[PDB]
RNA sequence: GUGGGAGAGGGUGGUGGAAUUCCCGGAGUAGCGGUGAAAUGCGCAGAUACCGGGAGGAACGCCGAUGGCGAAGGCAGCCACCUGGUCCACCCGUGACGCUGAGGCGCGAAAGCGUGGGGAGCAAACCGGAUUAGAUACCCGGGUAGUCCACGCCCUAAACGAUGCGCGCUAGGUCUCUGGGUCUCCUGGGGGCCGAAGCUAACGCGUUAAGCGCGCCGCCUGGGGAGUACGGCCGCAAGGC
């Protein structure tokens, strides 16, 4: 069920196609670099459809990680 | 004519001396390129999510420009040439979609 | 012998075997282990069990260049690897952090006919 | 591509009158404009044949309208292609 | 037509990171690998596991869906260029210019063929190890064609919704993708589910019809023999119609 707490309330205003605001779209991904599901992101069908491109052109700018290892276990 | 965003990123490690050698090519080449700066943002170097050609920062850039189609490809081509240049990333402008507004 | 004190221990865990290996902060091997450095032989060195021994046969070998805490990094998925885990931590060797490192593609090659309906 | 100063420039250079926007001379021109453009894409990057259905659709629109014009008014039919540069 | 929109629709070029393999360097030692259990295999010419550097091929994790695009086959990292389809609003222009479509032409997964290139991983055949009563298999270790690219062929399929295309008519409820609006809701296009009437042998279908109707095309007429034989046409061949 997930109800911790969809990181587009846990924010405000911004701007889903702006690929070098690192401190904003750094919210949108897992403990490992991963794209976090419409589930976690509350974002919708077209949000989360922009919102991927633009992270990923982030990734290519090295602003944002492809992949992540994950702490403890 | 369109309008665009040029993205690059150069070796952290420049003195003040060859970082200003790079953006003279950077601007040597935009207009043999049709292309008219509308504006920059040197962002200056910053921490990589991961390391670029060695280095685990790199020194960035931003040119909104306006230039001719047929030659964004051919421009990229050039831009990449130099070797401080380890990123180049050009795209079609595109108007705010914001969010939770 | 050089007297490393503080490294790492990698645990590479697979449904055939678990194999560990010390390194110092740079990630140079210092001493190693493994179901078969221990005396198991066939399907034995993947049993939770073998782990727990190659993990302290490991961690043992590497007192002897005086170590004494590491930084666990976990790799693969298979039976034996939290007992390795488990077994380093309850072993002299202070276990400041674990973390999970297995490697996995973004697709890229075909996996062999057995691990397929997948890629 | 196309803007929208050029297809200006050709619903002008077209029109019957001012203000002709869907006439079979207006259409017949804009097709043809599209259909020369495409042509020229596809002599290059000619494995493109999802475009080329395009085209053929294209070709065949035209034809029905200048069809429909050879059969009301054979005149403005003659005029039309010699003014554009069809048939072949 | 004008103004807006969404999309893995197509083509060309460029480019990013993960991983596998190989090569080089370091560090380190007796095994690794693999299975039901094993063995073949690989390793003291130092493998496996670990760190650093390099090369190359192929494929794009998360997002990702119950989602989207396309006429079908099919299409998924990201960037630019070239290019197709399509939906909505405004009622602006033409004035029945329409539907269907034998033949023709084009497209058409995979495998396969020809020429040239490439070859990391995978893997028909094949070489071995196990298993079995046997095992020309299933399991394990190898491995050539091929899988990749270009250009040219081939033209098949459970090429499926097993449901030809178009138009009008006949309760609703609910989820969803994309657009417009006076934005609890309404209205248009698409994707699902449950269902009125009705239809159906039944199963089921049901405004995304398999209902009620009109138009045009394709096709069926018991099973085996047989998608064979013959002929014709097509193909380099395999072989297709
Ligand atoms: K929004
Ligand atoms: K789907
Ligand atoms: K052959
Ligand atoms: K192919
Ligand atoms: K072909
Ligand atoms: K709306
Ligand atoms: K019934
Ligand atoms: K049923
Ligand atoms: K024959
Ligand atoms: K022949
Ligand atoms: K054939
Ligand atoms: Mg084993
Ligand atoms: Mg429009
Ligand atoms: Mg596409
Ligand atoms: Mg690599
Ligand atoms: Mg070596
Ligand atoms: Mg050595
Ligand atoms: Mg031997
Ligand atoms: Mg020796
Ligand atoms: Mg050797
Ligand atoms: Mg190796
Ligand atoms: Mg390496
Ligand atoms: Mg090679
Ligand atoms: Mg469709
Ligand atoms: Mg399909
Ligand atoms: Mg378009
Ligand atoms: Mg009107
Ligand atoms: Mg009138
Ligand atoms: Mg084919
Ligand atoms: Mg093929
Ligand atoms: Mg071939
Ligand atoms: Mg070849
Ligand atoms: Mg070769
Ligand atoms: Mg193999
Ligand atoms: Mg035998
Ligand atoms: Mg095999
Ligand atoms: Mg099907
Ligand atoms: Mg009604
Ligand atoms: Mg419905
Ligand atoms: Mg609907
Ligand atoms: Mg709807
Ligand atoms: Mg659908
Ligand atoms: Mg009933
Ligand atoms: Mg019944
Ligand atoms: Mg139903
Ligand atoms: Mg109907
Ligand atoms: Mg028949
Ligand atoms: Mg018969
Ligand atoms: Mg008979
Ligand atoms: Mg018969
Ligand atoms: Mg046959
Ligand atoms: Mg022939």
């Amino acid at each position: 069920p997930s109800r911790k707490a969809k990181v587009k309330a846990t924010l405000g205003e911004f701007d889903l196609r702006d690929y070098r605001n690192v401190e904003v779209l750094k919210r949108f991904l897992s403990e490992t670099g991963k794209i976090l599901p419409r589930r976690r992101t509350g974002l919708s069908g077209k949000e989360q459809r922009i919102l991927a491109k633009t992270i990923k052109r982030a990734r290519i700018l090295g602003l944002l990680p492809f992949t992540e290892k994950l702490v403890r276990k | 004519m369109r309008r665009y965003e040029v993205n690059i990123v150069l070796n952290p490690n420049l003195d003040q001396s060859q970082l200003a050698l790079e953006k003279e090519i950077i601007q040597r080449a935009l207009e043999n390129y049709g292309a008219r700066v509308e504006k920059v943002e040197e962002l200056g170097l910053r921490r990589l999510a991961y390391p670029i050609a060695k280095d685990p920062q790199g020194y960035f850039l931003w040119y909104q420009v306006e230039m001719p189609e047929d030659r964004v490809n051919d421009l990229a081509r050039e831009l990449r040439i130099r070797d401080n240049v380890r990123r180049v990333m050009v795209v079609k402008s595109q108007e705010p979609f914001l969010a939770n507004a | 012998k050089r007297q490393v004190a503080s490294g790492r221990a990698y645990i590479h865990a697979s449904y055939n075997n678990t194999i560990v290996t010390i390194t110092d902060p740079d990630g140079n091997p210092i001493t190693w282990s493994s179901g078969g450095v221990i005396g198991y032989k066939g399907s034995r060195k993947g049993t939770p069990y073998a782990a727990q021994l190659a993990a302290l046969d490991a961690a043992k070998k590497a007192m002897a260049y005086g170590m004494q805490s590491v930084d666990v990094i976990v790799r693969g998925t298979g039976a034996g690897r939290e007992q390795a885990i488990r077994a380093l931590q309850a072993s002299g060797l202070q276990v400041k952090s674990i973390v999970d490192d297995t490697p996995v593609p973004h697709n890229g090659c075909r996996p062999k006919k057995k691990f397929r309906k997948a890629s | 591509p196309i803007t929208k100063e050029e297809k200006q420039k050709v619903i002008q250079e077209f029109a019957r009158f001012p203000g002709d926007t869907g006439s079979t001379e207006v259409q017949v021109a804009l097709l043809t404009l599209r259909i020369n453009r495409l042509s020229e894409h596809l002599k290059v990057h000619k494995k493109d044949h999802h475009s080329h259905r395009g085209l053929l659709m294209m070709v065949g629109q035209r034809r029905r309208l200048l069809r429909y014009l050879q059969r009301e008014d054979p005149e403005r039919y003659r005029a039309l292609i010699e003014k554009l540069g069809i048939r072949g």
